[PDB]
Formats: C-alpha cells, sequence, structure tokens
C-alpha cells in the first residue's frame, strides 16, 4: 500500500466536509451529522493497486490566505467542489480556486466534482433560486467548466444517499497514482 | 488521552453518550444545542491526544534514542509545548464545566448551558494573547518542520526505523509527523465553525446568545492577527529574499 494525500478545495456552501464524511463512515450520519472533519486515512484498492488515502478538508480557512496553503503541501490529487443548488459556487471556481490550487500544487490532478446532485431535480431548490433568476446547475455547465479549467475529469455525487460518492475518491486515487 | 474521557466521549453524539431516559426529558432544540458542545469537546479532547503524540511518542523519543544534531527536535516540533500548556488548559475547563452539570448518581447525564463566558475567557486577554504568539511563531515554521522531516526520514537509517516502529500500530495510522502537524495548523480554524452552530441552538437564554456572539468575533479576530503575522521560514533563505519579499 502506498500513502497518497487528497485535499478538497471549494467554497463553504459546497458541500466539501460532508463528502469526507459520508466517505470516511460509508455512511451519511443517521443521528448528527458532524461539523467539521480532522483527518481520515482511507484504505482503497483502485485496478488492483492498494492505496492508503489521507484525506483533507480546508472548510474554515476560506478567508485566511496565509494559513490556507499550509494545507497544500505534498498533494497528490485535488477535489475541486461546487454545489449543483449553487451557481454561484461553480463561478468561484475558475478565477478564485483554480489559480490558488496550479499555483501551490504545480502538475497535481484536479477533478471538478458537482455535489449535492440530489438537489437537481427538488422542487424547493427550484423556487428558491428562481427568485436570483437562476437554476440548479446542469451537467454540461459542469463539464465545461471542467475542460476550461484544465481538470483531470468531472464528476457528480450527493453525500446523502451516497451515489456517485465511492466513484469520485476510487478516480481520485487512479489520478494520484498517475506520472 | 486517559480512559475516564475517551469512555466520557466515545459516542458518536451527545444523544448517544447520555442515558435514552435522560435524553427524553429534554427538547429537540436542547438536543441539537447539546450535540455540537459535545462535538467542540470531544474534537478538543482528540487536539490534545494529537499533541501528546507529538510532546511524548515523537518528541521525546527522539531525545531518548537518536544522536540528532542540536537544535533538530525544536525544528522539527516547534511551540509543542506551549502549545500543549494552552490546549489542556482549555481542555480542562470544557472537562469542568461538564463535570459540574453530571446529575447525582451519574457519570454521563449532563447539560451545559453556560458555554459562552468559558469561550470569551479562553479568547481574551493573556490566554487570547498567547495563542496569538503561539500560533504566529508555529504555522511560520509549519514548511520549514516538513522540510526538515522529509530530509531525515529520507537519509537518516535509524531515523527512518525510529519513525516506522512508532508509527507501525494502527491507532497511530492517521497520526504520522507531518499529518500531527496539520492537524494542529487546522485545529483553529475548526472553532468558528463550531461556535456558530453552537449560536444557532443557544437563542433560548438571550444571555447565552448574546455570550456566544461575543466569543465567535473574539475567534474572528484571533485568527485574523494569527493569520497577518504568518511568513514562512525557510532554511538557507538569503536576507535579500526576505527583504524583496
Ligand atoms: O477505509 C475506508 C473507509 C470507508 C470506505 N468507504 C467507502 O467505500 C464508501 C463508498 S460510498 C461512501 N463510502 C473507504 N475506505
Amino acid at each position: 500500500a502506498i500513502r497518497k494525500k487528497l485535499v478538497i478545495v471549494g467554497d463553504g456552501a459546497c458541500g466539501k466536509t460532508c463528502l469526507l464524511i459520508v466517505f470516511s463512515k460509508d455512511q451519511f450520519p443517521e443521528v448528527y451529522v458532524p461539523t467539521v472533519f480532522e483527518n481520515y486515512v482511507a484504505d482503497i484498492e483502485v485496478d488492483g493497486k492498494q492505496v492508503e488515502l489521507a484525506l483533507w478538508d480546508t472548510a474554515g480557512q476560506e478567508d485566511y490566505d496565509r494559513l490556507r496553503p499550509l494545507s497544500y503541501p505534498d498533494t497528490d490529487v485535488i477535489l475541486m467542489c461546487f454545489s449543483i443548488d449553487s451557481p454561484d459556487s461553480l463561478e468561484n471556481i475558475p478565477e478564485k480556486w483554480t489559480p490558488e490550487v496550479k499555483h501551490f500544487c504545480p502538475n497535481v490532478p484536479i477533478i471538478l466534482v458537482g455535489n449535492k446532485k440530489d438537489l437537481r431535480n427538488d422542487e424547493h431548490t427550484r423556487r428558491e433560486l428562481a427568485k436570483m433568476k437562476q437554476e440548479p446547475v446542469k451537467p454540461e455547465e459542469g463539464r465545461d467548466m471542467a475542460n476550461r479549467i484544465g481538470a483531470f475529469g468531472y464528476m457528480e455525487c450527493s453525500a446523502k444517499t451516497k451515489d456517485g460518492v465511492r466513484e469520485v475518491f476510487e478516480m481520485a486515487t487512479r489520478a494520484a497514482l498517475q506520472a | 488521552s486517559m480512559e475516564m474521557d475517551e469512555k466520557d466521549f466515545a459516542a458518536d453524539s451527545w444523544s448517544l453518550a447520555v442515558d435514552s431516559s435522560f435524553l427524553q426529558q429534554h427538547k429537540k432544540e436542547v438536543m441539537k444545542q447539546q450535540d455540537v458542545i459535545y462535538e467542540l469537546i470531544q474534537t478538543e479532547l482528540h487536539h490534545v491526544r494529537t499533541l501528546k503524540i507529538m510532546t511524548r511518542l515523537f518528541r521525546t523519543g527522539m531525545l531518548e534514542e537518536l544522536h540528532l544534531e542540536p537544535g533538530v527536535v525544536q525544528g522539527l516540533f516547534p511551540c509543542v509545548d506551549e502549545l500543549s500548556d494552552i490546549h489542556t488548559r482549555f481542555l480542562s475547563q470544557l472537562l469542568e464545566r461538564r463535570r459540574q452539570a453530571l446529575c447525582p448518581g451519574s457519570t454521563r447525564n449532563f447539560v451545559i448551558h453556560r458555554l459562552g463566558d468559558l469561550l470569551i475567557s479562553q479568547f481574551s486577554g493573556p490566554s487570547a494573547e498567547q495563542m496569538c504568539k503561539t500560533y504566529s511563531e508555529f504555522c511560520s515554521r509549519h514548511s520549514k518542520a516538513l522540510k526538515l522531516y522529509k530530509e531525515l526520514y529520507a537519509r537518516d537509517k535509524r531515523f527512518q526505523q525510529f519513525i516506522r516502529k512508532v508509527t507501525r500500530p494502527a491507532v497511530l495510522k492517521r497520526h504520522g509527523v507531518q499529518e500531527c502537524i496539520l492537524l494542529v495548523t487546522q485545529r483553529i480554524t475548526k472553532y468558528p465553525l463550531l461556535i456558530s452552530r453552537i449560536l444557532q441552538h443557544s437563542h433560548g437564554i438571550e444571555e447565552e446568545r448574546q455570550d456566544l456572539t461575543t466569543a465567535l468575533g473574539l475567534v474572528k479576530e484571533l485568527l485574523s492577527n494569527v493569520d497577518e503575522g504568518i511568513y514562512q521560514l525557510e532554511k538557507g533563505a538569503r536576507l535579500q529574499e526576505i527583504y524583496n519579499r
């Protein structure tokens, strides 16, 4: 088992904390959803290769530009998150998060992840966003942003139902293993 | 951590830690507030434990087993005793507030109604000055500590054997040297998230809503000051590189 490091970046509303919690427990908490995530080392076997994947969150560091880059040294794969129920989180990807990650993590693969895909067809979400002349992020809008920022790939998931969660972390492991 | 505290904080939440017959006696809003306060104390107990792995397992193990050059152990673990003093004192106050609240005849049933004042005290006056001074120093030495570790693990045989030996047990899986340093750096930015969610469920007593509002503002002032006082130290960087920053 080789050791690899994963860091998740994105706006506070992007759902990065919940994503790391659901993956680490293989369960969406039934009694209490934690506010914070410390770290975790997940045992993952992808395409016959065993890896120890250390997981880190950047939640709480968004307003502190000198503390935040301390999470980046020796990162092997970046998950760059936005929420499908929030087109504003997607807008902050190309000129805020992308230039930062490329500067502190040169040549590290970036996977753009659309979180909360369960809210794309949620009526409350659609009614709320319509009040600000908006709609849930469309899959092609996600793919186009991923293409534009030079992401390794584009994926979607729902921490709530677990759909797509295993796939994102197995692909992140494969990306971390590449030359 | 000591067995008494680990057992008291073994459940995933306050609602699972207390007796089901005690839980039934409270309203939903109180259970939500108590679950978040329990998370703050449980993560503080884990943070102090991370600092004890750094001081007792790593630092002291290197001094008592290895022949490192003078100033190497300090470079690997900057401010670890000061950090341990700050957080063990804070943890003691949090655990004493829980202990005082216990029902007679119980070692698990309690409700903490007055957390705000404890947080204002921790994040103001001399203790806030010492937290600001210690984290500004630690976080500015973060990159240098990681680089020094990588060099020693790659070139020193006895150091590599020591690391592999003490990090082999499963309970140290998330707590290698570099992982401990990042766990400590990230601790301070977890406080506003926890305090804001405790505040969201503390409107029932106006004095408590006000105290937590004051505490959240103090924590944010501390973080802004620490963030502004950071400049990464680099071994071998010349004065010209520094004054041309
Ligand atoms: O060591 C570990 C912890 C749990 C495990 N989680 C999942 O596979 C998973 C699939 S969907 C949510 N979690 C990953 N490796």
